[PDB]
């Protein structure tokens, strides 16, 4: 959310290992038009290992 | 039907997401929760 946003033919990843996050900070810094989401929702991405 | 609940509030057009079914958000959490018990229908309208 800090940096030069990448385009869609070189984007960015990033896999994060061995880490607690807070789900709630991130929702709070976007406005979310959609998701689509499989086998998952976004309040089980708030909770879970 | 035995029984026809209809619940509605004002709600800008560019929030549906934030009360689609799995949302984490805090308009779901906090105000309004719908119950997904019964057959519901949830219509997003224009009034003039
Ligand atoms: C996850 O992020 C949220 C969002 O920043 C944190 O909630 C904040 O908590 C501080 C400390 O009490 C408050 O000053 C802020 O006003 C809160 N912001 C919001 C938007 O609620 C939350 O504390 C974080 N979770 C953890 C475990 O630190
Ligand atoms: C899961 C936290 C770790 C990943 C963070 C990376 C990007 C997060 C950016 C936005 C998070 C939104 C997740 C759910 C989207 C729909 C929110 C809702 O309307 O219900």
């Amino acid at each position: 959310f800090r940096e030069r946003a990448p385009t869609i033919m070189q984007y960015k990843r990033e896999v994060f290992t061995r880490c607690n996050y807070n789900l709630s900070l991130l929702l709070s810094l976007v406005q979310v038009d959609e998701f689509v989401c499989d086998k998952i929702t976004p309040e089980a991405l708030a909770t879970g290992c | 039907y035995s029984s026809l609940t209809v619940d509605w509030f004002a709600f800008p057009y560019a929030w549906k997401s934030y009360l689609a079914i799995g949302s984490a958000d805090r308009i779901v959490r906090f105000n309004y929760n719908q119950d997904y018990s019964n057959p519901s229908c949830r219509i997003h309208s224009k009034v003039n």
